C-alpha cells in the first residue's frame, strides 16, 4: 500500500519524529511505497541542517536523510510553519531578507497543498505528534 | 471522492494546534474532497463565542471559523457530552453560516451538536483522519 | 507560601489535581492559559475547585480568560481574577513558585 | 475497521479514556510512546483497559514497552504485543488509521 | 545556602523532559547548594529499573540517574500514591547509591519513598523549584 | 525583587513564550529586576533570526529582542539544548563545522550552568512550559 506520514512534532523534545522514522523504515522494509513525509507545525524542525546532538545518541536529521536518500523519499516541509520557525532554504532568504540558510538539502519546502494531496493519493494517512 | 475528517481535540492559543489545523482546512477546500470537521473533548473550546486577544497580546483567529462555509464546508460537528462537562451549550459557540448560489440553500448556521454514537459512525465513515 | 501555577486543561491535563492535592493550606493557585477553564462555573471540577477553595487561594489570570470567550461574571465565585501585573505581584508576595506543568 | 493509535499516558493525558469511548466493536486500538503504560497490569487504569478487551483489539508495542522497562509478561493479559514491522500491518489491515494525541 | 528542589512529573522517552531534567541535576551539583530531587506522577516512571532502549533506536539513559550519588545528591524522593496509581512498588526502581569519603558514609540506595504529607512539606522547605 | 525566567518551549507552538513575555514585561514595568531570561528545551528556538511569522500577528523572537534593548536583559540560550536543535553562533559555527549561523545578534549561547547560576541570585525562579 502507499503511507502519506505527517510528523507534527520537533526532534528529540517528542518521540514522535523517531516513531515516525521507526514506522517508516519499518513499511519501507515490507515493500510498502511512502508517497510523501509531510513536517508540520514544530515538525518542520526536522529539516534543519544546523544540529550537532551528541554522538552517542542517533542524530535524527541526518538518520531521516539517509533513508530518504535509501529509498528516494519525498519530505516535504510546509512554508508557512517553516516561515513561522525558521526553516529557510534560498528562495525563502530572498524572498525574506535572511543572510543565512538552515535546511538540510534533502528536504523541500513546499505548500500545505502537497500534505492533503498526499492523503487523497495515499492509501493510508497516519500521523504522529503529541 | 475522499471522506476527510479534522479532528480538533485541543483548546485555543494555549498551543498552536486550533489554528494551524484551521489553515488545513483552508487549504484542503480546493481538493474538493467530502470534509467534516469534528470537535470533541477541549477541542469544542475553539468555537467559543466573543474572544477577546488584546490582553494576552495575539491576533484573534475566531473570525475565521466563522468563514468555513465559505469554503465548502457543510459538515461541521461539535460532540454534546464534550460541551455538557463543560457547562457548555450551544448558545456559547459561533454560528457558522453556509451558502451556495447554485442550490439556493442559505444557512444562518451549520455547526451541529451531536451524541457520541453518531461520533463514532462519523469516525467509522472517514477515509483519513487529520489528527493536530 | 507557594504560589502554584498551573496553564493545562483540567479535561486535557492531570495538572490541577495534582496540583490541589499537594497545595497546602494558605497557598495560592493561578490558572493561567489553558488552566483557566478550571475557573469556570458549571464544569465536571467545579466541585474538586470549590472544595479547594476552603483551604487555597485561587486566582485566573483575566487575558488568557478573555481570549478564551469568557467574562469574570463566569468564573466560579472566589477565585479572583488578575491581570499580568497581578500575576507578578503574586509571585513576590508569596515565598516560591512552582509551577505545574 | 478503524485502527485507533493512542501516544500518551492515561495518567497524564485523557487520549486514552476519549479513544475507549469513541472506538466501536471490531476496531483496533495501538499503544505507543508514553501510551505504553495503559497496557500495564495493576494500574489504576486496568479495569477500563479491560472492560475495551470485551469489545476491541488491543495491542501494545514491544519496543516502546521495553524501552521504559516492562517485559512483555508485564501487560494486561489479552493486548497483544507488536513490533514496527506489526505496527505497520496493523495499519494495512484495518481501513483507516486514527490519532489521538 | 538555598534549597532547590528538582520537580519530575514526565515519563521518560516520550519526551526529553527526564533527560534535560537530569542534565541540570548534574550541572546543578557544582553549585554546592542543598538539593533534592522529587518524582511525582509519571515522573516515577523516570526511575524504572530494566529499561532497554535498542527497540526504539535511542540512548539508554537510565544509568545516570544511578550516578546521581556521585553528584551530591542526598535526597532523592518518590511518590508513594503515584507508585500505587501505577501498580509499582519501590521494587520495581532502581537504586541509587550514595557514598561519602569523609563522613564514612556508605548507602546502597538513597531512594526514598515518600507519602502526599511530606511531599507537600518538601514544597514548602523549598527555595526554588525547577519543573520540566 | 531579582527573577530568573526559564522558558522551556518554542515559539508559537507553545504560549509559553508569550506568557512569559508578558510576565517579564509587566515585571520590568513594575520595576523588578530580571537577572536573567533562560531558555531550554525547544525554548531556545526562541533565539533564531530566520523567522518570518505573519505581519498581522506578533513576532516573537522580535518583540524579546525589542524588550532585551529596553530593558538590557541577559537572553541566554543553552548550548546543549541548542545543538541538538539547530541554534548556532559564530563560534558554535566554526566549531561544529557549519556554514552558517542562526541565531538572533541579541542572544547569547552559555552553559545550563548560568540558570541554575540566576536561581541562586535571584528572589524567584518563575517557569514558563508545557
Amino acid at each position: 500500500m502507499k503511507f502519506a506520514l505527517q510528523i507534527n512534532e520537533g526532534p528529540y523534545q517528542h518521540q514522535a519524529s523517531d516513531s515516525a522514522y521507526q514506522f517508516a523504515k519499518a513499511a519501507l522494509e515490507k515493500g510498502h511505497e511512502i508517497f510523501r513525509v509531510f513536517f508540520y507545525h514544530d515538525g518542520v524542525n526536522n529539516s534543519t541542517r544546523l544540529t550537532t546532538p551528541p554522538q552517542d545518541d542517533r542524530h535524527i536529521v541526518n538518520r531521516w536523510a539517509e533513508l530518504a536518500e535509501q529509498y528516494e523519499l519525498d519530505m516535504v516541509v510546509c512554508v508557512a510553519a517553516a516561515q513561522r520557525r525558521g526553516i529557510v532554504d534560498e528562495g525563502e532568504a530572498s524572498r525574506n531578507g535572511k543572510d543565512a540558510t538552515n535546511i538540510h538539502p534533502k528536504f523541500r519546502i513546499s505548500g500545505l497543498g502537497q500534505l492533503v494531496e498526499a492523503a487523497i493519493q495515499a492509501d493510508r494517512l497516519v500521523v504522529f505528534g503529541d | 471522492v475522499k471522506k476527510f475528517m479534522y479532528l480538533n481535540r485541543k483548546a485555543p492559543y494555549g498551543t498552536i494546534y486550533a489554528w494551524e489545523a484551521l489553515e488545513v482546512v483552508l487549504i484542503g477546500a480546493a481538493f474538493d474532497q467530502d470534509v467534516c470537521v469534528l470537535f470533541l473533548d477541549d477541542g469544542v473550546y475553539q468555537l467559543t463565542r466573543g474572544q477577546d486577544t488584546k490582553g494576552i497580546g495575539m491576533k484573534n483567529f475566531s473570525p475565521t471559523y466563522r468563514t468555513l462555509g465559505d469554503y465548502e464546508v457543510r459538515r461541521i460537528y461539535v460532540d454534546r457530552d464534550s460541551l455538557e462537562a463543560r457547562g457548555l451549550t450551544q448558545d456559547d459557540l459561533v454560528e457558522i453560516a453556509f451558502e451556495d448560489m447554485e442550490t439556493e440553500e442559505e444557512f444562518d448556521n451549520i455547526v451541529e451538536v451531536i451524541d457520541s454514537a453518531r461520533v463514532s459512525e462519523l469516525m467509522n465513515e472517514s477515509d483519513a483522519v487529520f489528527s493536530f | 507560601s507557594i504560589l502554584h501555577t498551573v496553564n493545562k486543561s483540567p479535561f486535557e491535563r492531570n495538572s490541577l489535581e495534582s496540583c490541589l492535592k499537594f497545595a497546602t493550606e494558605g497557598a495560592s493557585v493561578l490558572l493561567f492559559e489553558d488552566g483557566i477553564y478550571a475557573a469556570l462555573a458549571g464544569t465536571r471540577v467545579e466541585s474538586q475547585v470549590t472544595e479547594a477553595l476552603g483551604k487555597l487561594k485561587l486566582y485566573v489570570l483575566g487575558p488568557d480568560l478573555k481570549a478564551r470567550g469568557f467574562s469574570d461574571e463566569r468564573v466560579i465565585p472566589g477565585i479572583s481574577v488578575v491581570d499580568y501585573a497581578g500575576f507578578v505581584d503574586l509571585t513576590t508576595e508569596c515565598d516560591t513558585v512552582q509551577a505545574w506543568l
